């Protein structure tokens, strides 16, 4: 009656209170995937594990072993029988796609006067064609937080360039400023797709002014 | 009443089943974890690929200590070591030993094939055991490469050898009669099982008539 | 009756519940396991190890998204070299006291007995109040051997640091003669440690035993 | 507790508004009670349909009193009757009197159309009140009926007449000049309004040229 | 405070459904409502009368859905004559007691003076305890003539019974002279009634009267 | 507190019991459609308000008033302009559509022996074309529940038939057994659909028989 | 608001080449001066999917 029935409730609130724990629990599950970190150790290994081709040749996959000059490679139609590029894991534009903040600290050799710093690599825009995988054009704006006498201050200048799908690759040279401050070169092979590595230098010398290892800000 | 602040009772569970749903729900969505069987086959590809200590046809005990044997000695029958490293599975492993592996690549060659380079193929037809014994067969495979794409045709050569525990590597020759039959090394040691970079060479001079990185099957 | 068929309902569905709790608890915890975690973290590791290294030999890799070289000797001063907090957040010294090692060897050119083996006892260390970085230590290293006459045993005492971030622990030579042993960790995974012996001044490496901590 | 109890609570309200939304709705899905506007209308064209007592040129009086008076009489401009049925709205009323009602039907010639019974629409184009009036006017109208289909053509005589209100029927005939002009007799009695039983008469003799049911319009 | 927040909630939710309630309570009503149902049985009668009938002038139709013929007589014996059950749920008697009617002159060949009115008073009525079909009443015929010489005031006393079906009292002729009247209803609706004077032998129709009930 | 709420109660508990007798109002409700107790005074009165046209002519509608023959008229395509036919009313199948059974008292002039009883007429089945209005030609079985010395016995035979829209008419003559119990017909304009005014007749005399007042018996 | 973004159907260009069907609004940030109400400042991005010729481009 009163009591089996009033106090199978004592029983109840118990549930309560579990399942909202619970609901905490789910919440610090998601911040560690187990089937993501494995990924970055795969990709951290594999960084480990140069290159059997020929620079700007592209390497097959499994089935065979084979070299293929990377423009002939990148019709957009297959290069090759497989293929290796029209399986669907490589050519997925979405992470490779544009629009992201890249953010880091770049160390200086010192051509320029001043201490170090960060970076900040912003796609503003990028076409192609419709499709188009191998190549994308881009333009893109690169902010420094650096102090000068004075408070901090912010030097951006506009930049335009390109993304090698081969080659891993985006180059951001300056616009027409006056300042025509150097051009900065990143590339994707950290293993992690949002990582990259990047140098600035000079068009001309195309020698390393300095080095800057950024990484995607979260769009949210 | 009795019969009345049940009906809410129940609503009140009907209520948690439904936040409960809309949790292994929200659980399903995230993934599910890799399959231990995972991270396993991360510490071998890592595990396979430095030197070791040992000069040649000398081969570390498998276990805690490093020390080096000579090759050869396997087996006593008994334990060569001290460690007995080897009675473990891991050196008188099934697989390992196991006939009917097939390592296949691209074979291109720096040699004979005027032509564009072709699927190399060698495969174990047969390799003594008896029962005990942890070790390294002797055996027979066959060396098949494409004569081309077009002609649809391809060599098949027959070999006889062994496979070397200390160097990783699998030596096979022409069984015989042929007088020129042709020969193939492979090197096991990433450290893997299924990979292994092997070279046709001719059975005399053991000179590199063309190369082939290989994979299982 | 009445009541009864009423009071059943809701224990039977408590569990139902209490059940699609514990259930998701269990995924929860296999994402976090520890045991998934050193794991894990082990790889890391043998990665962090190829290469040209980011720090220096001397120099501290803080980390980690944004790399920052510190030295050993600086981290762990109590100022934080560490946006991250490294040189703070490893919660754990590597070094305790009283452990006993057994080592195996498996080269030895640098003895003339060359012995089987080498237990190191570990008698006292203390850290220094201001100092992380360096724990000292004091050390007997016994000997079973067999000479060719007589058999001879031995327990030589010598001091010794083990340093912090290196997980290196160098045990200053017993002897005059300036033989010293160096092992390098893992550290806890494996207590297990690679120990040389080397020339106290040359560094020049002369033995090899695989140290393991006997429980 | 306090917070407690209440969480279920709401919950047995949350229910009682499903219990009763699925009775609201499964309201809607029967139907919605017809527009009395709808009886009205029964017993309307069932009334106006049996005989009245009165011989003709009497009608009687609108109320409870069933009283045959003649149709002269209106109005005085006062009441005629004891009963003062006319007073009310009925009688007096604004559509009956009201102008420009039209009504047709098909006519099928007797006499002049050989071809297929064509379109007869009688309209009233004026009709004399003056302000107290609770009576019948004296009106004006036009008969239009098609030549044919083909032609798309149509003959429109202008007319003239009264509407008697003990005959219930509409008396109009060509206005002059014409010499031939064709008239028209409609009677009301079904007892509808809407609903007549005309015939195109020849204006002398008042001799059915040709017969068409009407509605109006 | 908390316990406030709580407390309100329920009232206001209440209320929210007490009004879907009372509202199909309504929309029922609506297909029930006695005003509609006399309105479009009214309708029936009017049909009913339509055409060559069903049941003789004598015999009563029973219904319905499948019609049946009986005797005026002949329900309510008290049997039951009908599956249907008319003979004995037609709850009520038309026929009280105490009623006045006023009766509205319209049509009178029948006496000399013709009068504008004629007063219709019941003074007794008593149904016999074996027969419903006939009530027997006894009335009292007013009338207010003015005749040329002087003024004239008449209280005819008669007797006359009212059938059950026919709704169709008769009152049997006040005067030797042997006309009488007969009323015959729609009945509650309306009691109002046409009155028909006749000579009650020859049943000539010779003065019609409409009466209405007097409150 | 604990009053005004655990009191708030006694007054939701109540809307139970409302809630609740309110269903059963809404039960009651079903049974009383205004909206169909009005079609039938429509109907009904219909059926008191004879024909101007000659028989086997077709009435048309509102607009005009014409007469037309019969077979001509339900073509099956438009025998008229307008036309009465095409409006969807009247063609709608379903009311129409046989496969119902039809009960009711069957008196007698008696030509047969036996007293007044119940007849039962069930459409077997029914073929046209697919579409096919005008004419239906249909199979059914006719019972008579009446006794014999002894106990109630049940005298049943097939019929053949046809069905005219715009008859509306239904004629079964018995199929070939040694019984060939008299023909029965029905006609439609009671007014109700459901409902049809019969006669049992014989083929030769074309006389009636008997009179039976079918109606629909409810499928469930 | 903030956060809205706008669809634009065309119905007289003069004004661009391409003349395009549509045309998106999409409002980045807004901010409004502390002490003024009258006036608020926005951030937005004019995309659009236009066909060329050649290729197809895309603005924003």
């Amino acid at each position: 009656l009163d009591p089996r029935l009033g106090a199978n409730a004592f029983l109840i609130i118990r549930l309560d209170r579990i399942i909202e724990k619970l609901r905490t629990k789910l919440d610090e599950a998601e911040k560690i995937d187990p089937e993501h970190f494995v990924s970055e150790i795969d990709a951290r290994v594999t960084k480990i594990e140069g290159t059997h081709c020929e620079k700007r040749t592209f390497q097959c996959g499994g089935n065979e072993q084979e070299c293929i000059s990377d423009l002939l490679v990148c019709d957009g139609h297959k290069d090759c029988h497989n293929a290796h590029d029209e399986d669907p894991d490589v050519c997925d534009t979405s992470v490779v796609k544009a629009g992201n903040v890249f953010s880091g600290t770049s160390t200086w050799h010192g051509c320029l006067a001043r201490e170090d710093h960060v970076t900040r690599i912003t796609i503003t825009a990028s076409k192609r064609r419709k499709f188009f995988t191998a190549r994308i054009w881009l333009r893109a704006l690169v902010e420094s937080e650096l102090e000068r006498h004075g408070e901090n201050v912010t030097s951006s200048f506009n930049a335009k360039g390109y993304y090698n799908f081969a080659s891993r690759r985006l180059i951001l040279l300056p616009t027409d400023d006056h300042d025509d401050h150097l051009a900065v070169v990143c590339s994707f092979n950290r293993g992690d797709n949002e990582r990259a590595e990047c140098h600035r230098v000079t068009e001309a010398t195309l020698h390393q002014c300095a080095d800057l290892f950024v990484t995607l800000e979260e769009h949210d | 009443r009795f019969q009345y602040l049940v009906k809410n009772q129940n609503l009140h569970i009907d209520y948690l089943a439904k936040k409960l749903h809309d949790i292994e729900e929200e659980y399903n969505k995230l993934t599910h974890d890799v399959d231990k069987k995972t991270i396993r086959q991360l510490k071998a590809r890592i595990s396979n690929l430095e030197e070791h200590h040992c000069d040649e046809h000398e081969s570390e005990c498998r276990g805690d200590v490093p020390e080096c044997i000579h090759d050869l000695l396997f087996c006593d029958g008994e334990k060569d070591c001290r460690d007995g490293s080897d009675e473990d599975p891991e050196t008188c492993s099934l697989n390992i030993t196991h006939v009917g592996s097939s390592y296949t690549g691209l074979a291109t060659w720096t040699s004979c094939e005027d032509l564009n380079p072709d699927h190399a193929i060698v495969t174990i037809t047969a390799a003594h055991r008896k029962s005990f014994f942890p070790n390294r067969v002797w055996l027979r495979a066959t060396l098949s490469y494409e004569l081309d794409e077009h002609d649809h045709t391809v060599s098949t050569t027959q070999l006889r050898g062994f496979y070397n525990f200390g160097k990783r590597e699998l030596l096979l020759a022409p069984l015989k009669g042929q007088s020129e039959g042709y020969g193939v090394i492979c090197d096991f040691n990433l450290g893997d099982d299924d990979h292994a970079d092997c070279k046709i060479v001719v059975p005399s001079s053991l000179f590199v008539c063309a190369h082939f990185n290989a994979q299982r099957y | 009756q009445s009541h009864d068929e009423i009071i059943d309902k809701l224990i039977e569905r408590t569990n139902k519940i209490t059940t699609s709790i514990s259930h998701v608890e269990s995924l929860l915890d296999d994402r976090l396991d520890p045991k998934r975690i050193r794991k894990a973290g082990s790889l890391r590791h043998r990665v962090e190890e190829l290469e040209d290294p980011s720090c220096d030999e001397h120099e501290h890799q803080c980390g980690g998204d944004d790399p920052q070289c510190i030295s050993k000797l600086f981290v762990c001063d109590g100022h934080n070299d560490c946006r991250n907090g490294e040189d703070e957040k490893d919660c754990t010294l590597p070094t305790k006291a009283g452990d006993k090692f057994i080592g195996d060897v498996c080269f030895d050119h640098c003895t003339k007995r060359r012995p089987e083996h080498m237990t190191l006892a570990f008698e006292s260390s203390s850290i220094a109040a201001f100092f992380t970085p360096i724990a000292d230590l004091h050390v007997h290293i016994e000997i079973e051997s067999e000479t060719d006459e007589d058999e001879s045993e031995v327990s030589m005492p010598a001091d010794g640091e083990y340093s912090f971030a290196d997980h290196r622990l160098t045990i200053h030579p017993p002897e005059e003669d300036g033989l010293g042993l160096v092992g390098e960790f893992d550290g806890y995974n494996f207590d297990r440690f690679v120990g040389h012996i080397v020339h106290e001044l040359s560094e020049e490496v002369c033995a090899e035993f695989i140290f393991h901590r006997k429980k």
